[PDB]
């Protein structure tokens, strides 16, 4: 079975650049076009870059042309997409496929993807505060607050507690941070008796916070 | 054939 | 370039039933034109090449029609595995271009949101910034308003709302809507109250506080 790996993704600043590699395995990778697929966060893919067999006949969309330089070495079944001058507007997961022997029009076989984000924002761990509870049930959590990049991992009670937990997804605030909830709802009864602790890992800065989440007056 |  | 309308942008369907979603061109591009699928977290899926030509592996359900600038894609009866984004491409001419998507989503029984608000922490405060979240838990279907008043003045323009992905056990959804102010601004108002318009509830839910209480 046909098999395609992209690494090379990271956090850049705009202007930044960044070079992604495509491993193909089990294939005659020289006889095929290769084809570079982004997508945005919410959006449809976009087609990036088209590169033949041999090597010598390439094209571009014109959003990356003069940016982007996309190559292969047939013997090391590699192909490569060099990104230079990034823009915010890249960002987006990039994908390699495998096109036809002479075109590439559409496309069965796709790497998994790699991620590419570009933003001048610096990468900052969390600040995590709690949301405090107010019949018989009863809704708690914690706000986990001006993080970048993502993700950040949350658990409650360091994984003890799963049922009813919703840890919503990331949103970007207008200071180009990131911020969400998690929440949990629990019987009102419990919330003398068991303590809730919600667990937040930002792996990207090697930050670790818990926070205690109990009522107020 | 161009596409296996 | 060719532009590709996919609609509708959604689509509720329960299981069993009959999914036709459609792609439209801008320009003619005659039968050249493929249809894939997209789960979260993975690359897309052809399903469909030369606008009807099934690709391998794929079940005999996924059907595609049209040529020219109208296409059809039909899943004849709806499995749970096919809940998920579907998109049209062309090939026609180049550049190659991809729809804007449909999603296709699991209808079920409306379900009411439970609502509840939150006051900043005071540890929040402590760091000069005030964010008050209004929570709404397991409900059905995804449209709901959810409105910011401060003091009976409508806010704009300084909240913003998540929405979880549909349950994978009872297919509700959740949403939070969190408005941030500075502590300043927050401390210049009493009453902070989040209001909640939904079809399966029989008038808006408020739920309020005052600040300090
Ligand atoms: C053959 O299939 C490949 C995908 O495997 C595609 O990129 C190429 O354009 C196809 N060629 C045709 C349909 O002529």
């Amino acid at each position: 079975e046909v098999q395609l790996v992209e690494t090379g993704g990271g956090l850049v600043k705009p202007g930044g650049s960044l070079r992604l590699s495509c491993s193909a395995s089990r294939f005659s990778f020289r006889d095929y076009y290769m084809t570079w697929i982004r997508q945005a966060p919410g959006k449809g893919p976009e087609w990036v870059s088209h590169i033949s067999g041999s090597g010598s006949t390439i094209y571009y969309a014109d959003s990356v042309r003069g940016r982007f330089t996309i190559s292969r070495d047939n013997a090391k079944s590699s192909l490569y997409l060099q990104m230079d001058s990034l823009q915010a507007d890249d960002t987006a997961v990039y994908y390699c496929a495998r096109g036809g022997r002479a075109t590439s029009y559409y496309w069965v076989h796709w790497g998994p993807g790699t991620l590419v984000t570009v933003s001048s924002a610096s990468t900052k761990g969390p600040s995590v505060f709690p949301l405090a509870p107010s019949g018989g049930t009863a809704a708690l959590g914690c706000l986990v607050k001006d993080y970048f990049p993502e993700p950040v991992t949350v658990s409650w009670n360091s994984g003890a507690l799963t049922s009813g937990v919703h840890t919503f997804p990331a949103v970007l605030q207008s200071s180009g941070l990131y911020s969400l909830s998690s929440v949990v709802t629990v019987p009102s009864s419990s919330l003398g008796t068991q303590t809730y602790i919600c667990n937040v890992n930002h792996k990207p800065s090697n930050t670790k916070v818990d926070k205690k989440v109990e009522p107020k007056s | 054939s161009d596409s296996d | 370039e060719i532009v590709l309308t996919q609609s509708p942008a959604t689509l509720s369907l329960s299981p069993g039933e009959r999914a036709t979603l459609s792609c439209r061109a801008s320009q003619s591009v005659s039968g050249y034109l493929g249809w894939y699928q997209q789960k979260p977290g993975q690359a897309p899926r052809l399903l469909i090449y030369g606008a009807s030509s099934r690709a391998t592996g794929i079940p005999d359900r996924f059907s595609g029609s049209g040529s020219g600038t109208d296409f059809t894609l039909t899943i004849s009866r709806l499995e749970p595995e096919d809940f998920a984004v579907y998109y049209c491409q062309q090939y026609g001419s180049s550049p190659l271009t991809f729809g804007g998507g449909t999603k296709l989503e699991i209808k079920r029984t409306v379900a009411a949101p439970s609502v509840f608000i939150f006051p900043p922490s005071d540890e929040q405060l402590k760091s000069g910034t005030a964010s008050v979240v209004c929570l709404l838990n397991n409900f059905y279907p995804r449209e709901a308003k959810v409105q910011w008043k401060v003091d009976n003045a409508l806010q704009s323009g300084n909240s913003q709302e998540s929405v979880t992905e549909q349950d994978s056990k009872d297919s509700t959804y959740s949403l939070s809507s969190t408005l941030t102010l500075s502590k300043a601004d927050y401390e210049k108002h009493k009453v902070y109250a989040c209001e909640v318009t939904h079809q399966g509830l029989s008038s808006p839910v408020t739920k309020s506080f005052n600040r300090g209480e």
